[PDB]
Formats: structure tokens, sequence, C-alpha cells
């Protein structure tokens, strides 16, 4: 009746397959947030994003295209 | 080389280490060592370093000689200090830019 | 790291990344140089605080120095 | 390895810039492969603070910013393995 | 559909002009030609776009791995 | 039971805590015997208490107040009496001999008295070196012994609280002669430390009955259709143990040396040229260090005295719980103002048979030497107030079998030997402080 | 080498996570990694003012996790 | 009586449980070439279960002491039984003092 | 001086095989129940 | 290592620890790991400014620890010699 445990790597793999857009947070930049569709990751979860947009507190969305985000900065991963 | 797999033993790790220099970005250190080119350093405390580079480590640990180190900060006033020889831990390096001697 | 063993039971003052200073007697250290200090006093800028037995993390430590020496034939024809 | 260059040189006077901005000046006793430096008869000058002398002191490897080395060492031979 | 891993992504980008962003608000534009496994990179004829404005030219660049925030374009 | 190895279990800890002691020439150490008669018959006759500090699986050090007991049938005094002032029973069962009549009696009386039981399957090495059973049949023998113990438990109370099985961490496999006593979790941790990061509890819970490991899929099947896999316990525990024993015994110096070098266990060259049994002991002491599995199992499955105060008061004490003395017993208060309540169930001979030491568990309050206490007999009550005897407390000691530690005072939850108060005590007695509220009761 | 953190008792329970930079996230813990990377479902974020936004499914990097808290008796 | 055995309870929780490492001694076998003889020697009488000793003198080895330390074989003449008994008596008298 | 010996496993096994007529076959010690030294001392003391 | 051994020794007592924030925690330690992840009970948090709050169950990550104030009577805890391979400081009886 219980539910099995889902490791974070498998969760991010599920996000990769489902093409669910995400909202990545940053290590210390509270205001700066990134959104987009995920495209790749590694064991260190250096995340390769597609159609990346840099959203700020007042929604100053700036297009960045496809970018690679170093894992040292990701604080949080959002599901839409 | 066809071994970036990152699962290696000591001899192939050393081969990959030497290739990380011979073609990697740290290759800039070798021709700076052999050409005795001017190299400018940006430290993580907003420091400017320019000097000859003599030897470097994979960690970017660098031995420098004849260093001209400047810093700016009353009103913003730029000041300079020349020191003979340096051992700089590659931990604090942000950037290197070479001034060609030629 | 053999020299580090020579500092056992000595009185040490350790400057931290915060900037404080802990003074006390060393009990045991670590490979990451986690320190165990007995009868520890705190130097917060100077203010005095009794702490007691304190385990410092390796990251927290910046520098350390000693302040005191460690507390201390049969016959013939 | 290059940290070996550190241990191959010993008991010379060296000024040291730590991580926080403090300057210490003294002769090294022994340094480690892991960059733990041991200093004797040194002059500890904390940033913005009055200089204070201590008989010995040791620094963690992550706190070393750079070294002020003397002019009396055969560096070319010193660098050889 | 086809996922692209970080290292294949960047090695399939060697020689292209890119905008790398540091952890602290500085963006550098230039072309890269060589990278090792630790994802620290080298640029050629690069320029710093501080606050989005072109100030000076630096030439070739080597950035340490930890300073960078993202790489793009 | 008799000669199942319960004194060797305590010798295993004594060898580690007391570096001075050395094994005898022609027999076992048999620490906690301490009687020339018992050294003559080579069997325990008296229940000698032993207090020593042992180390937990993680590094924590506890203070085990273990009481050794005889295994002979006629000496069940020294099991029933000391058990009334203990929190649990560690049952040592020989795997070769199996469950015997005294083991059945001990199990019945422990479950009847609500006593948690920790099972130690001793003399495992006799399955490898004497009986020469194959690993699978050895597993079957171990399982049968555990099932017999569980049956003996079920004959009294079918509660699931008293159920011994390795996956609960309640059963330790030991060979006290060779000097090892591990559990599922201890051996699992000994894998984990070597081979990286995997949760010890999850790994250890999958090392028992008919859970099969598939060497190609690296997964735990359930039935292993045909011969796909071998039993997890045998694959991961018994086979490595057998191979360790055989490498030591079978005179393979180079192979054993290489395997120990892989574990960073380094022996002097003169050590490989030893007698087979001391070489086995050396290898097992280097491979399996302190018996941390037994300590961890005891600490986890036997309540601490503070936690067991309520159960002890409900079972042993006969007076009203709501009274001040009953509240003091329940809280196990240690302050001086609290009443002093202790239960003496045993008397022990001095080195010369002149005076007796009373073996007491301090249920509440504090005690200092020279204190005035009032001794209550076996049938002291409001009807019979003439069983009271006023006595002083000459000396308080912490027992260690072959020596004593003298303490100026003791606190609640401690088992101590009292000198100077033995004349009024026959069999058992209750000791309470004289300056105390009215109406004292006896255990 | 590394070691698996003990978080089996925290699974499938309403939890509060404190991230770096004065962040705070609700949620039900659903998984964890060696480096304490945690996974949350139907979670809720707190802001400095105090109003709660539904934040959703969350996969926190273990580097930034300060504390993990349960509230039940 | 258990509703669900601990076995299915353990397997059912994360049925995809994975451990990469092998058992300790994997390349070896539980029995080597000399294991049988070693076991035979392990439970042998005193001289032959050692592998290390101290070279007693030639006359300090009795070689037949166990013959009369044990019981006398049955169906022997009276003189043999008496010889067994007298030698045992001498040994006992030696051991007593 | 010929004061200490160390033998292999095959050597000890072969010596045990060769001198097989002159060594006991008990390995139990429960065989000597009332026929060991202390019982003999008791019997001598009691004159039985 | 001896320091993590002492930290494990502390479990069950009341230990005060402060993190990289500057807040100090006063509670009963119930679990500890080699990473120095800690589980606590009945915490009385004193903020950096001085605000006092209360917590019931926390799981503090080890990497965010500055130091701990272990109860004093653990000064006499034994510091065992650690061999090369051993990962827990325990009494030894073999070669080393
Ligand atoms: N082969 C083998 N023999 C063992 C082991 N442990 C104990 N023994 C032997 O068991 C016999 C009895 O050991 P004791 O420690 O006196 O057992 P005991 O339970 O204390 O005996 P009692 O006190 O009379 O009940 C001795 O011959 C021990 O050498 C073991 O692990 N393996
Ligand atoms: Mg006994």
């Amino acid at each position: 009746v219980q539910k099995v445990m889902i490791p974070p790597i498998n969760f991010i793999f599920k996000l990769l397959q489902q093409h669910t857009p995400v909202s990545i947070w940053l290590f210390e930049q509270t205001d700066i947030r990134l959104q987009g569709q995920i495209r790749g990751f590694d064991e260190f979860m250096n995340i390769v994003l597609d159609d990346a947009v840099q959203v700020d507190a007042k929604n100053n969305k700036r297009e960045l295209g496809r970018i690679l985000l170093k894992g040292d900065n990701i604080t949080l991963i959002q599901a839409i | 080389v066809d071994k970036p797999r990152s699962e290696l033993s000591e001899i192939e790790l050393a081969r990959l280490e030497e290739y990380e220099f011979s073609a990697g970005p740290l290759s800039v250190l070798q021709q700076a060592v052999k050409n005795h080119d001017q190299v400018l350093i940006n430290c993580r405390n907003n420091k400017k370093l320019l000097a000859r580079v003599k030897a470097f480590d994979r960690h970017s640990n660098m031995v420098l000689e004849n260093v001209k180190e400047m810093w700016t900060e009353g009103k913003a006033i730029n000041k300079d200090r020349f020191i003979s020889k340096m051992f700089l831990r590659g931990d604090g390096v942000v950037l290197v830019v070479r001034i060609p001697s030629a | 790291t053999t020299k580090m063993v020579s500092l056992l039971n000595h009185s040490l003052n350790v400057t931290t990344k915060d900037g404080r200073t802990f003074v006390g007697q060393l009990l045991a250290f670590d490979g990451f140089m986690n320190l165990v200090l007995s009868d520890c006093q705190e130097y917060r800028h100077e203010e005095k605080r009794m702490l007691g037995l304190v385990i410092l993390r390796g990251e927290f430590i910046v520098s350390l120095s000693v302040q005191g020496p460690p507390p201390m034939l049969l016959s013939g024809p | 390895k290059l940290v070996r260059f550190l241990m191959k040189l010993t008991n010379e006077t060296v000024s040291i810039e730590l991580k926080n901005g403090t300057i210490v000046h003294g002769t090294i006793t022994s340094v480690d492969m892991q960059m733990n430096t041991h200093l004797k008869a040194v002059k500890m000058t904390v940033k913005g603070r009055e200089p204070v002398p201590v008989e010995t002191l040791s620094i963690r490897g992550n706190n070393i910013r750079y070294y002020i080395l003397p002019d009396s060492l055969p560096l070319d031979t010193l660098l050889i393995d | 559909f086809v996922p692209v891993n970080p290292k294949p992504f960047l090695q399939g980008l060697i020689g292209k002009p890119v905008l790398v962003r540091l952890k602290w608000g500085q963006e550098y534009k230039g072309t890269l030609q060589s990278v090792d496994s630790y994802m620290n990179l080298q640029l050629l004829n690069a320029e710093e776009l501080v606050d989005g404005v072109k100030t000076g030219d630096l030439g070739e660049i080597l950035i340490r791995c930890n300073n960078v925030l993202w790489v793009g374009e | 039971h008799l000669h199942h190895g319960k004194s060797a279990l305590l010798d295993l800890l004594v060898y580690y805590t007391h570096p001075d002691t050395k094994p005898p020439k022609r027999r076992s150490l048999r620490y906690t015997d301490t009687h020339y008669l018992e050294r003559e018959r080579v069997m325990s006759i008296k229940s000698t208490p032993l207090t020593l500090a042992v180390s937990d699986m993680k590094g924590k050090t506890f203070a085990f107040q273990c009481i050794d007991t005889p295994g002979h049938v006629d000496f069940v005094d020294e099991v029933a009496a000391p058990m009334a002032i203990s929190d649990g029973v560690v049952l040592v069962v020989d795997v070769i001999e199996g469950v015997m009549i005294n083991t059945t009696r001990i199990i019945k009386h422990a479950i009847l008295h609500d006593m948690p039981i920790v099972l130690v399957l001793n003399k495992v090495d006799r399955l490898i070196l004497e009986l020469r059973l194959p690993p699978n049949d050895a597993y079957h023998k171990l399982r049968h012994v555990i099932d017999e113990v569980n049956d003996n438990i079920c004959q009294i109370s079918k509660d699931l609280k008293y159920r011994v099985s390795p996956e609960l961490g309640n059963v330790c496999f030991a060979s006290c002669d060779l000097g090892y006593c591990f559990t599922l979790s201890s051996f699992a941790k000994l894998y984990i430390d070597r081979h990286g990061g995997i949760d010890v509890d999850l790994f250890s819970k999958r090392l028992w009955g008919d859970i099969y490991f598939d060497s190609k899929t690296r997964k735990f099947a359930k039935q292993s259709l045909d011969g796909s896999g071998v039993r997890s316990f045998v694959h991961f525990i018994l086979e490595p143990l057998y191979k360790l024993h055989t490498l030591t015994i079978s005179d393979e110096a180079e192979k054993l040396k290489k395997h120990l070098s892989s574990f960073q266990i380094y022996l002097k060259p003169k050590d490989y040229l030893l007698d087979p049994k001391p070489l086995l002991q050396l290898i097992c002491a280097s491979f399996f260090g302190f018996p941390v599995g037994f300590v961890n199992a005891v600490t986890r499955h036997i309540p601490s005295p503070r936690e067991n105060a309520a159960r002890k008061a409900s079972q042993s004490y006969i007076g009203p719980i709501n009274s001040s003395i009953g509240k003091a017993i329940l809280e196990m208060s240690r302050e001086e103002s609290a009443p002093l309540v202790m239960h003496v169930t045993k008397l022990y001979n001095t080195v010369d048979a002149n005076n007796f030491y009373a073996f007491a568990r301090v249920y509440s309050g504090q005690v200092k030497k020279g204190q005035k206490v009032k001794v209550l007999g076996e049938n002291y009550s409001l009807e019979d107030e003439e069983d009271m005897v006023v006595a002083h407390i000459a000396e308080i000691c912490v027992p260690c079998a072959r020596y004593r530690l003298h303490v100026d005072g003791a606190v609640a939850g401690m088992l101590v030997l009292l000198g100077g108060v033995d004349n009024s005590i026959s069999k058992t007695a209750t000791i309470v402080s004289d300056n105390l509220k009215d109406d004292p009761y006896i255990f | 080498k590394a070691g698996a953190p003990d978080l089996k008792k925290y699974l499938d329970r309403q939890v509060f996570v404190q991230l770096n930079g004065s962040r705070k996230v609700y949620g039900v813990l659903r998984g964890y990694d060696i480096f304490l990377n945690i996974v949350l479902e139907d979670s809720i974020e707190e802001k400095v003012d105090g109003e709660k936004v539904k934040i959703g499914s969350v996969a926190i990097r273990g580097n930034s996790v300060i504390m993990i808290e349960t509230l039940d008796k | 009586e258990l509703d669900t055995s601990p076995e299915d309870s353990a397997i059912e929780e994360d049925p995809n449980f994975e451990i990469p490492f092998d058992p300790f001694f994997h390349s070896e076998d539980i029995e080597f070439e000399h294991t049988a003889s070693a076991l035979i020697l392990l439970w042998a009488p005193h001289p032959f279960n050692k592998r290390s000793g101290a070279t007693k003198r030639a006359q300090d080895v009795p070689l037949i002491k166990h013959w009369y330390l044990e019981h006398c074989p049955p169906n022997q003449p009276v003189k043999v039984r008496v010889s067994y008994q007298k030698l045992l008596k001498s040994h006992v008298m030696n051991k007593l003092h | 001086t010929y004061r200490r010996w160390k033998l292999n496993l095959p050597q000890m096994a072969n010596l045990h095989r060769l001198g097989y007529q002159l060594l006991s076959d008990l390995r139990d010690d429960n065989y000597f129940y009332l026929f060991n030294d202390n019982s003999f001392f008791t019997a001598k003391a009691l004159n039985v | 290592s001896l320091c993590i051994k002492l930290l494990h020794e502390t479990q069950g007592h009341i230990v005060t620890m402060e993190l990289e924030n500057g807040s100090t925690y006063r509670g009963k330690l119930i679990e500890a790991e080699d990473n120095m992840n800690c589980q606590m009970r009945d915490i009385s948090v004193t903020a950096r400014d001085g605000r006092v709050s209360h917590l019931d169950q926390v799981y503090i990550r080890g990497s965010h620890i500055r130091f701990l104030i272990v109860p004093d009577m653990l000064r006499n805890a034994p510091m065992f010699k650690v061999g090369p391979g051993r990962s827990v400081p325990l009494p030894t009886r073999g070669r080393r």
C-alpha cells in the first residue's frame, strides 16, 4: 500500500523524458531564477537547458537559448 | 586522446594529465613558460597581477617572478607594488590574460 | 603530519574563519584537522566565555598556536 | 606534482598572505603535501589590527593566498624533481 | 527527443562564438577551441561585456572551472 | 546451558578491555570464575558480576553490568536471583549441541518475567572445523536452532515483542574461542565501510531466509527459479567465513597474505608460521575487531535502567505506586533528597570466608559509605515490623570479578557490592534509608 | 568512501526544509541521495513576508540544505 | 504467527535494490588442496597438532604411555592386566608428588 | 643447537600418517571419566 | 577518527551547536554520522540577533557546522589507536 522511494537522479531523468519545463534556482542569487526545458545532465547534474530564460523578481525574462548550467549553482529544481 | 572516460588507473591518468596540458586550456601555460610572455592574473579579491610565469600545476598553482601587482580603492586611487617572486595558489585565480612579449 | 602529533596536550589558540579565537587544551585532532579542545575559552571581539569541551570543524579553523608546555636507576656493586 | 617544490625548500624566511587578508612573516619549519604550513618565530598582523609576534603558528592549506619568497634560493635547481 | 550530455554538448560546440557568464555579473564573449574534463575553458580574442556594455578587449582567455555560471550561444 | 560458552563470551570482552591479561597455556581464561573449586571442576558454580566499559558499533562506549551465570542444572539460584535485578537476558546457545533443557528453562522463566532476550549462537567455528558441514547445511542448522528458541518462547507468550531473529538484530553469531561475535548489521557495516556508500540497515535486512542473490542482475530475487542464485546469507556471510577459516588453516601463506593485504591487514612474516589455532585467533581479531555486533544488539534490544524502572516496579515491587517511595522508584531519581531504595538478592564471599558482600541494585536515591540504612527482611510488612534491622554501610564497591573498584558513593540504577551490612540478610532483603516517610515496602 | 544518510524514518512525512539564503520549503519527503539531495512532492514555499505559494514537486540539491524538520508530536 | 513474513516485507520494499560489490573471497573456493589433511591434524593427539615445538630429548618421549593410560584391552591374561595396573600406579605416584 | 622446529603441513601430515600405530584415537577426553589422575588421587585418599 | 568518535559519544546527551548562520541550537543529540549529520530533539534555537525559538525534531546537515559544545564529563573518553584499515576507533588485540 506504500509508495516506493524515488531517487533525485531518477526524478530528473523522468523530467528529461517528459520534457516538463523547470524553474531552476541559484546558489546565492535569490532574485535571479532560470526557466526552460531540460535537455541533459550528468552524475554531477551539470544541467543542459533549452530555451533558457532568465526571469527576475519583476519577470524581466531574457532569452538565453540552450545553455549549460554548472551543478555548483543549482539550489532547487522545479516541475513547471 | 580517446580516454576522457574519467575511469582510469594511474599510468593512463598521468597520460590524461599530460594531455590536459598538451592540448587543454592549460596549454596556455606551457607556451607562456617557454615564450616568457607577460601574463596578467585576476584574483578573487579584485587584484591585478602581471609577471613572468615559470611553472604551473594542474590546480593552476603558479610560481611567478617579477610581479607588478596593482589594486584600486576617500576616492578611488590606483596603487601598485612590485615584488620579486611569488607562489600563488591556484585556488584564488579567476582569470589569466596574456600580453604577448613580441 | 608527524609534527602535528607533537601538539597533543598542548594549550592552543585557534583563529577561525569567523574571526573569533578559541583557547584551550588539545585532546585529539583529525585528518581534516577537526580539533577537540578541553576547557575552552572564547575570544569574541575582548569578551570571555566559558565553553568547555568543544569540537571544532576542519573548515572553521584558520590558524593555531601554542601557549604553554604540556602539564607533567636501581643499584650498584 | 608541484607542492613538492614547497617541501623541498625549508627554513627560509617567507611572508605569507592568508585568506582573510592577514599577513604573517616568519621562517617556515615544515610544509605538507597537503599545504599545511608550519611557521616559527613569526610576526602575525591581522587586517586592520596591531601587529603581534608569536613563537610558532600553523596555517591550513585552503587559507594560503600567496607567498612572499626571498631572493636567495637557486630556483632552477629547486624546481627539478 | 535525443538527450545531449554536458560534455558532448560542449565538445559539439568547439569553435563557435559563445557568451560565458561568471558567478559575479561578468560576461565574456569569444570563441573556444579546447577544453578538458573539468569544464574549464579557453577563449580567443574575447571581450568583457560588463553590465552588457563592451568596455575592453582581452585576447585569449582561460577561465577556472568554478567561477563560471553558464555558457551559451 | 552447561558449557555452551557464556564465560568465554565475557572473556572475549575482557581480552579487549584488559590488555594485561593473557590466555592461559592449557585451557581458557575463564574470567569471572574466581573460585578454586570452579577452577578445579572447570565450570561456573557462582554468579560472579562483572562491570566493564564496552564500545558500540559506531564508537559509543557503554557500561555493561553483565552478570555471569552457571550453566549447570542444579545452579539455577544464580540465574533466578541475579535476573530479578537485571534488565535483560543474553542467552548463549551452542549451535552444535542445540537448545537443551536448561536453555528451555531459562527461556520459560525469562518470558514469564517479561525479560527481553538476545540470542548468541556460540561455537559457530565447530560447524566449519569439527562437523565439516557445507555452508548451506550450516545455514539450515543455524535456522533450526533459532526456530527451536522461538518455539520455546512461544510456549509461554505468543506476543511478537519477544521474537528473536537475525533480521531484527536480536541474534549474534559468535565463536568466542576464535574471538569473534558479529551480527547481520555488523558484518554488513564491515562490507559498507570497505565498498562505499549503501545503507547498512537496508543491506542487512536482506541477509536471511530464502532471499537469493542473482550474481548477474545484482538483484535480490525471491525464489531463484532452478539454480539462478544462491541464498543471500550463505553467499555473503557463511561462504566468506568458510574461506577465511580455510585460508588460515590450509597453509596457504602467499594467498592469505595477498588477501589480507587487500584489506590492509599486515602480519609479520613470523606470524604465518604459527600453530593453527593462534593463527586463526590472530586473523579473526584483525578481521573482526572488537565484538561490536554483540554490544550493539544488547544496547538496542535491552532497556536501560531508567526506561525499565516502570516494569521493574510493576513486577518486583509490591507496594503502591502512588506513594512517594513508588514515585521515587518510577522516576529513578538520583538527588540526595530522594529516598534510597535498593534490592539485595545475593551475598558473595570475600577472598577469605569471613564476611559477605551484598549485591544490590540501587533503585532510587543515593548512597554513601557510613550511611545509616534500615534493612527489611523477606516478610517485613505492617503486620510483622520486627524484621527491621538498623545497619551501617561500611564500603561500596563496583564489581569486576577478579577485583573491585571502591567508590565513596553510588547513585540510582547502579549494581554495587555493599560491605558491612550482611548479618541481618538471609537470602534476599530490601534496604531503605532510615530518615524516610512512613510505610516502607519490600521487593 | 561515501555514506548513505539515515532518512528512512523521514520518508513520506510532511517536512520543512531550510535552504541557504533564508529560504524555506514545505513538502513530503520522497527520496534522498548520498549527498543529501532530496525530493519533495506537493510542497509549499515560504517567502520573507509570510504568504505561502504552491511550489510543487521539488528536487533540492543537497549542498544547499541547512536543516530538515518534522513537526509532529 | 506473522501476517506477512519479513522476507516478502524486505524484498517488496525497493524491489530494485542494487549492491555493486562482490563477496570478499570470490576467486577462491571453500576447500583448497591441503584442507582435509589440515583438518585431520587439527584434532590429532598432542605431538601432531602443533606445527611448532621445542625438540624434547630422545628419552623424554614415552611412545607407549597412552597404551596403559587408557583402559586395558579385554580378554588378556592376568599378567598383562597386572602389568597395565602397575605401570598406571607408577605414573599416578609420579604425578601425585 | 637444534632447539626449535617448524614443519610444513604436508610434512606434519605425512609424519602423522607414518607413526599411526603409536598415537591415541580419542580426541574427546570424556573417555577418561573416572579413570584420570584426580580420580586416582581421590581413590588413593579414600582407600577405594 | 577521534573527533567523530567523540561526536558519536555525545548522542543521548544535550549538546549545543552553531551552524554557518550563527544560530545556536540547544537540544538532545539522538543520531550522528561520519559526515556529522545530526538529529536533535527539543531544540531551543537562539538566533544571531538573539531571538529564541523552539524546535522538536531536526536533521542538521554536517557540512554546515562550525563547532559543538560537548558535555564536560566526556573529557575522559578513551582515544584508541587506529590502524591503517580500521574506520572506527576501537580497542585492538591483534598486531595493530
Ligand atoms: N570450539 C569452540 N569452543 C568453544 C568456543 N567457546 C567456548 N568454547 C569451549 O567451551 C568450553 C566451555 O567454555 P566456558 O566458557 O567455560 O562455558 P560456560 O558456559 O561458561 O560453562 P559453564 O559456566 O559451566 O556453564 C571450553 O572448552 C571452551 O574452550 C568456541 O567458540 N569454539
Ligand atoms: Mg561460566
